């Protein structure tokens, strides 16, 4: 017990201190280790690889890491897809996003939280045309998002002009039961009035 | 009959009695003939989500 | 059977002196079903604890929510929320000095009191269905509401915050009752409530059994306080098989089961009363606690912090800090999230634990807890002990008992989540 | 017989006459391209919409009773 333990203990906080310095070969290091010591089972761990190889945007290396928990270990703990899916929204790369969230169908995790984060990091990253894909996709899929996240969205699409997804948002937004107000409806108006056609 | 169905509000019946039960082309026929008077009667619908003025079949 | 007088839940089950769950009294559905109620697939239990509804079939999953129950709106109390006070089964005459006496009521601190004026005028109003039904609610002595307690009680509440919040409550009602039921009123006033006693008692009914919806009468939408004879007899839960909706067109309040879940036999009925208040709210309102409360809350000043995330998937606890919940993916219930909601907590875009400095802070938080479970005098199941035995059912007493133990409990889970969670996290 | 009540009960809990029936007339389009199943001779898919509500009110009817 108290071996396994201590040696569990110790090499999953050498782990996790070179993740936190984003230096995934050293976890990779710390991964030879623990195999080593036999201790190959370890969800904590390719969430530190993963998280290693995301804080320096090695999305490459994020799903190779994946790819090796996936292919010869056990089902990733939520973090892991989370901060995955993160590094596509926050780097662009939206396919892969819907491909990883698609994929978490089959861990049975809460999709929405990922969902709202790709959105929210594809909106921060400007890369709006596949946020509004993305978005509109989870909507007919029956997902509701964050009032925060509609009034965002619904905004910066209307700076945008592009009241094609604006007003479609709109909808969708008052099928999920969030009545849209005098603020989304300025919004609407102000892509509205450049039509010329009143 | 057509008043009283627009009454109920019922207004798919309505729909099928006056056009495929028989643009309806009773209206190619009419904008047609107001055409032949020299007059367009210029059918268009706008976009809600472009604002293109898409001209109807007419 | 639309008369007779006195129909009475048996006191068979609250016998439990000596040392569960008889059908109600087949005339107590029968009141109602001679009046439209209808129940559809449930049951009226008759617990030591009261009235339950359980569900007395297997009910299949459906695409919509399914009905379980339809209580006719001529069959209910209301008040208006909000000032212009109108009555929709309108049982007040006009310029009746209820109207008077309500009137003289707080808009928004007094509104028990008003739904209290409103009850007692329902048992005065002959042949108004709550003057059978009133046999039904429980007396002055089985009320769980704490506006009935006395400091014999509240000493064994130890919570001198709630403690003083129900005595502003009392001196409040019984200033009321004071004021308004003075020697001076007509006799059709004086007869309402002789006593101190019957208004408090009518004002805890009014409390443990205010609903309160947005609701359409007609044309009008407007904010209610209201009765409903049989949607008040669902027990509370934070995680409800069931809700009340109402239709308008036929005034009725639907109690009705959510949709795509599926329920079993002898399975309690239950609704969310409040959603969003602690334990101390519960038992401010309603008299009563739950130890699963997922809102419930602590006192923590420290310093020490754990990783939130970290604590969300070692119990695969899912969804926004307003949303938290726990899916088939043991131990893990309302009081864990009601943990990942409380501890003092850290969180970063994707930075991982300190594996050895979350050890630090779960050993510093745990012996936090220890020492605020050390403020009370007597450990959890000495109070578990106080209830499986106890020396003659004392309602309010039995409750405090029962708030002072869920709190000492749930301390006790926040001690046992820490230990699974450092162990957990391997 | 029977039926024109379940039919009058959806009307009672719909909110617009006019919107149930539009959820109706959706529900049955949607049904006709979802199932390709010929499903037209002694049932009828609006019976079935109506049968499958009213068993989401926990109403005992059979599919186009
Ligand atoms: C809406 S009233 C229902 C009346 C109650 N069934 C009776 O027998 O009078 C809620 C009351 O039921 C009890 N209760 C409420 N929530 C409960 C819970 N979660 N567990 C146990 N009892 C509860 C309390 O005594 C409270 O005063």
């Amino acid at each position: 017990s108290a071996l396994e333990r201590s040696l569990r203990l110790t090499f999953m906080d050498e782990l996790m201190e070179r993740a936190r310095n984003r230096d995934p070969s050293g976890v990779s290091e710390v991964i030879y280790d623990m195999i080593a010591a036999g201790l190959s089972p370890g969800p904590r761990s390719f969430h530190g690889l993963v998280v290693a190889h995301a804080l320096n945007g090695d999305e490459q290396g994020a799903m190779h890491s994946l790819r090796k928990e996936l292919g010869a270990g056990q089902r990733p703990l939520p973090e892991t897809m989370i901060a995955l899916v993160r590094l596509s929204g926050s780097k662009g790369n939206a396919q892969r996003g819907l491909e990883l969230l698609a994929a978490m169908e089959k861990l049975n995790y809460d999709i929405r939280q990922a969902w709202l984060i790709l959105v929210e990091e594809l909106v921060r990253t400007n890369h709006l045309e596949e946020a509004n894909k993305v978005f509109l996709k989870g909507a007919r899929g029956g997902m509701r998002a964050t009032d925060q996240l509609y009034d965002l969205m619904i905004e910066e699409d209307c700076k945008a002009g592009d009241h094609s997804n604006a007003l479609d948002i709109s909808y969708e937004m008052e099928a999920a039961g969030r009545f849209a107000t005098t603020f989304h409806f300025n919004c609407l108006l102000s892509v509205q009035a450049t039509c010329g056609i009143p | 009959e057509v008043w009283a169905l627009e009454g109920f509000g019922v207004a798919h019946i309505l729909q099928e009695m006056l056009t495929y039960k028989s643009a309806p082309e009773s209206f190619r026929l009419l904008v047609r003939e107001l055409r032949s008077l020299a007059l367009e009667l210029n059918h268009f619908l706008v976009s809600e989500k472009n604002f293109q003025i898409n001209r109807k079949e007419v | 059977a639309s008369l007779e007088t006195q129909p009475f839940p048996l006191f068979q089950s609250p016998a439990s002196e000596e040392s569960e769950l008889e059908s109600a009294d087949p005339d107590f559905y029968k009141i109602g079903y001679v009046r439209r109620v209808r129940a559809y697939g449930v049951e009226f239990k008759e617990g030591p604890d009261g009235f339950g509804i359980y569900a007395s079939k297997d009910i299949e999953p459906r695409r919509r929510a399914r009905v379980i129950m339809e209580i006719p709106h001529e069959l209910m109390i209301t008040i208006r929320q909000k000032h212009p006070w109108m009555f929709f089964p309108d049982i007040v005459p006009i310029g009746h000095p209820i109207f008077d006496i309500i009137n003289s009521t707080d808009p928004e601190r007094d509104w028990d009191l008003r739904l209290a004026c409103l009850l007692l005028f329902s048992f005065d109003r002959e042949d108004h269905f709550w003057r059978l039904y009133g046999d039904f609610l429980p007396a002055a002595d089985e009320c769980s509401s704490l506006l009935l307690a006395t400091e014999e009680d509240l000493a064994e509440l130890q919570d001198p915050q709630l403690v003083s919040t129900i005595r502003q409550q009392q001196k409040r009602v019984l200033e009321f009752w004071e004021k308004n039921w003075h020697s001076g009123v007509p006799l059709k006033i004086k007869r309402l409530a002789e006593d101190a006693e019957r208004f408090i008692w009518a004002v805890s009914i009014a409390q443990t059994r205010c609903i309160s919806m947005k609701t359409r009468i007609g044309a009008l939408v407007q904010d209610l306080n209201m009765m409903i004879p049989y949607a008040d007899m669902l027990n509370h839960s934070f995680e409800p098989n069931c809700f009340l909706h109402w239709r308008p067109k036929d005034r009725i309040l639907e109690v009705m089961s959510n949709a795509g879940q599926a329920i079993k036999k002898g399975e309690e009925m239950t609704i969310n009363y409040m959603p969003g208040q602690k334990n101390n709210m519960l038992m401010e309102r309603y008299g009563f606690s739950t130890p699963v409360n997922p809102w419930d809350a602590i006192p923590f000043s420290g310093d020490s912090r754990i990783h939130l995330n970290s604590f969300l998937s070692v119990f695969n606890i899912f969804g926004l800090p307003e949303e938290y919940y726990h899916d088939s993916e043991s131990f893990v219930d309302g009081a864990v999230i009601a943990a990942a909601r409380t501890l003092p907590t850290w969180s970063d875009i994707d930075l991982p634990p300190i594996p050895s400095a979350e050890r630090k802070a779960v050993k510093e938080l745990q012996d936090e807890c220890r020492k605020m479970l050390a403020e009370y005098p007597t450990t959890s199941e000495q109070d578990q002990k106080l209830l499986d035995s106890l020396s003659e059912a004392r309602t309010t007493f039995a409750t405090a008992v029962k708030y002072r133990m869920h709190r000492k409990m749930f301390i006790g889970k926040i001690i046992k989540a820490l230990d699974i969670y450092q162990e957990r996290l391997l | 017989k029977v039926m024109t009540m379940d039919i009058e009960r959806l009307l009672l809990s719909e909110d617009n006459r006019f919107e149930f029936v539009n959820s109706v007339a959706a529900e049955a389009t949607e049904y006709v391209e979802k199932n390709r199943d010929e499903y037209g001779g002694t049932k009828k898919a609006i019976f079935h919409v109506l049968s499958n509500r009213v068993n989401d009110l926990g109403f005992d009817r059979p599919e186009a009773y």
